[PDB]
């Protein structure tokens, strides 16, 4: 039973400057030489969309600012740069094994 | 059973021995049962065990069949192709099959040996204490306690001490 | 399902070096070899 | 009093071949041959193959309109067709 | 001969003996001849048939070269065909010599044994009775009939009153 | 060691035996120090050395890689070969280390014979004169010079005259 940590709570950039997310497991994510933490994205009143899966891979449709990496427990997502139209609440997921668990989200000031 | 250790000299197993592969049995003034010496199975399950990963371990590099298509005007290439990759599975199954054949008589002629040269020791050992019977058995001569079975469970029989009570013995049978 | 080797028959759970399933397998797991029994003896035969 | 040697037997059945009679039983046989699969079709470490259905390589790649849910297609471990 | 029953113990073969492979000879009383027991010479016959099968059986699945033709303008395939046609004939012809010059020595090697465990039964069942002389023969005590041959024949030597008589040779020799 | 003669009976090597892989030691009135026999050392160089050949020329015949080009148009041609050249590599490096692997379990079992039945013509020819002591030592009763050592090592033992002698020794010490 995986439980997700996900720091800063809420995180507050300005536009334009580098916006770094980041989850902790408490135990390693990494299983069969490929991590497997998901990254979701919720824009207020809306249903939460997919942007990274496996935790490098970006999904198409996803502007190519969003960037994740990450190696063991820890993972980071980062973006450049940041504008109006990117204010949502984020979550990491693991799936290493049932049941699945999300992070308590963070609000992007 | 080249050696003869297997059926020949004992043809009957023990199904009271499950410690060990290779034992003796005691029937003495203390009762009776059966014993194990570590030092004939042990080296046996190491040999088979090394055997059996050996089989693996060589097994490891093998041909690996990859798919290949062709555009229905080059058949002499897909027949090429065909007989190519069935032929290397024709040969390395020949080499498994063969393998596995081969090592299956030394196992069961390995196994002859340790318990033929089980025996061979200890009619060394007792030698003219004991009568041979036939299949196995040693009718030793001297009125000894159960501790005597042990030294000559642990390959360490001195001989000269027991000598004379054993020739006195060979002495009034006659 | 989730198997480390993938046929085009099936699929295989096993740690043993040998198979006879289909050739054309993907992934790391065992080679194919197209016999119907392959055993190695480790141990005496018995009269019983 | 007797002393004797002997050797491990048991009631197993198992059989082994050798090449000089082709049935011996032995008391252990280890069998190194895998003949049961699941019967399913699934993913390879974890990422799931790109199963196509009907429509094949060049259908796909071209876009053929009756198999639409091939396009934007994510990463997979091996093509099924 | 690594069991050493040809030669080592017995240089001499039987020329006489054309009932079988393996048998006795006896000189007593009752004229002399030899005999043959089918124990021995049977699961000879079957070990080695078997053998000869084998080889036959395993050798079924083997390469077949096909022709294939090429239009002076593809050299590289046309080579890669000669290459992987000759190639294969190479690796089935070793296996094929391997196997033939492998089994002729476990053949030689199988009959040491049956005749080495063939002489070490019969000292087993003689044992005090007869002496060794070195070249296989046995000199027992004894002045019974050709029946008595023909015990040790069926493997079925009563040992008790056989030796009264001979422990009476031991000691009028002694 | 199957046969068991090397450990076994015989557990310790001799490092001062130079001249030859196997020989006598004696250890009588006339001194002592080692000695070898030719007509069993012979036969053990020629055998291996008959061994040693016939690897190489069995593998006289082999895959011989060769270098073929594709021009970037046309790769399923170009690992066609690439998979059919390191697959006959892998072939003939599998039977190369199973031949060796194989053949040296035959010398030293080809070896371990060899001084067994060395062993086990000396037994045979000493007989009732010596007694076994366990480690191949032989310990009989004739004072005899230095040449009956020579006559145990032609393999030319007259037993009736020693016997004589030795029978006079069998009952001094009973
Ligand atoms: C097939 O893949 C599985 C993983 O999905 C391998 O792990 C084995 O899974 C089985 C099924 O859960 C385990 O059996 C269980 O064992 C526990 C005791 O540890 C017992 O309490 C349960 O009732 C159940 O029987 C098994 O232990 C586990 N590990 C092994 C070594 O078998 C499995 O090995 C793969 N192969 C096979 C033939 O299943
Ligand atoms: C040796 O073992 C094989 C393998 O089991 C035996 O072959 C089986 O024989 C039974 C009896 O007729 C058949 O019902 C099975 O279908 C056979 N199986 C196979 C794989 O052939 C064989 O009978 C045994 N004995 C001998 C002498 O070969
Ligand atoms: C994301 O950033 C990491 C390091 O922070 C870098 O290694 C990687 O190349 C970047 N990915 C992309 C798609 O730019
Ligand atoms: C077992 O054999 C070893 C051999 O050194 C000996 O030390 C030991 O005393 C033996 N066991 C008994 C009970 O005598
Ligand atoms: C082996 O199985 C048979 C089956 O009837 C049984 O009679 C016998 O007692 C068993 N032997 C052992 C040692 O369990
Ligand atoms: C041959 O041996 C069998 C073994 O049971 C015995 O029944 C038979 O009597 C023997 N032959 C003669 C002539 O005694
Ligand atoms: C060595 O053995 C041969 C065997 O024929 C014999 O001729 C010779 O005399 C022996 N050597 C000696 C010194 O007796």
């Amino acid at each position: 039973d995986i439980v997700l940590t996900q720091s800063p709570g809420s995180l507050t950039v300005s536009l334009g400057q580098r916006a770094t997310i980041s989850c902790r497991a408490s135990e390693s994510v990494d299983n069969f030489g490929k991590s497997f933490m998901h990254w979701y994205q919720q824009k207020p009143g809306q249903s939460p969309k997919l942007l990274i899966y496996r935790a490098s891979n970006r999904e198409f449709g996803i502007p190519a600012r969003f960037n994740g990496s990450g190696s063991g427990t820890d993972f980071a997502l980062t973006i450049n740069p940041v504008e109006a139209d990117d204010v949502a609440t984020y979550f990491c997921q693991q799936s290493n094994e049932d049941p699945r668990t999300f992070g308590g989200g963070t609000k992007l000031e | 059973g080249l050696f003869g250790a297997i059926a020949g000299f004992i043809e009957g197993g023990w199904q009271g021995m499950v410690d060990g592969w290779y034992g003796y049995h005691h029937s003495n003034e203390q009762g009776s049962g059966y014993a194990a010496d570590k030092e004939s199975t042990q080296k046996a399950i190491d040999g088979v065990t090394n055997k059996v990963n050996s089989i693996i371990d060589k097994m490891n590099t093998q041909f690996e069949a990859v798919g290949r298509e062709f555009n229905n005007l080059e058949r002499r290439i897909e027949n090429l192709n065909k007989k190519m990759e069935d032929g290397f599975l024709d040969v390395w199954t020949y080499n498994a099959e063969l393998l596995v054949l081969m090592e299956n008589e030394r196992t069961l002629d390995f196994h002859d040996s340790n318990v033929k040269n089980l025996y061979d020791k200890v009619r060394l050992q007792l030698r003219d204490n004991a009568k041979e019977l036939g299949n196995g058995c040693f009718e030793f001569y001297h009125k000894c306690d159960n501790e005597c079975m042990e030294s000559v469970r642990n390959g360490t029989y001195d001989y000269p001490q027991y000598s004379e009570e054993a020739r006195l013995k060979r002495e009034e049978i006659s | 399902c989730n198997t480390k080797c993938q046929t085009p028959m099936g699929a295989i759970n096993s740690s043993m070096p040998f198979h006879n399933i289909h050739p054309l397998t993907i992934g790391e797991c065992p080679k194919y070899v197209k016999s119907n029994r392959l055993v190695l003896a480790t141990g005496l035969r018995n009269s019983p | 009093d007797q002393i004797c040697i002997g050797y491990h037997a048991n009631n197993s059945t198992e059989q082994v071949d050798t090449i000089m009679e082709k049935n011996v039983t032995v008391t252990h046989a280890q069998d190194i041959l895998e003949k049961k699969h699941n019967g399913k079709l699934c993913d390879l470490d974890g990422v799931k193959p790109l199963i196509l259905r009907d429509c094949s390589v060049a259908g796909w790649l071209l876009g053929n309109p009756m198999c639409d849910e091939f396009i934007n297609v994510p990463e997979w471990s091996y093509i099924v067709e």
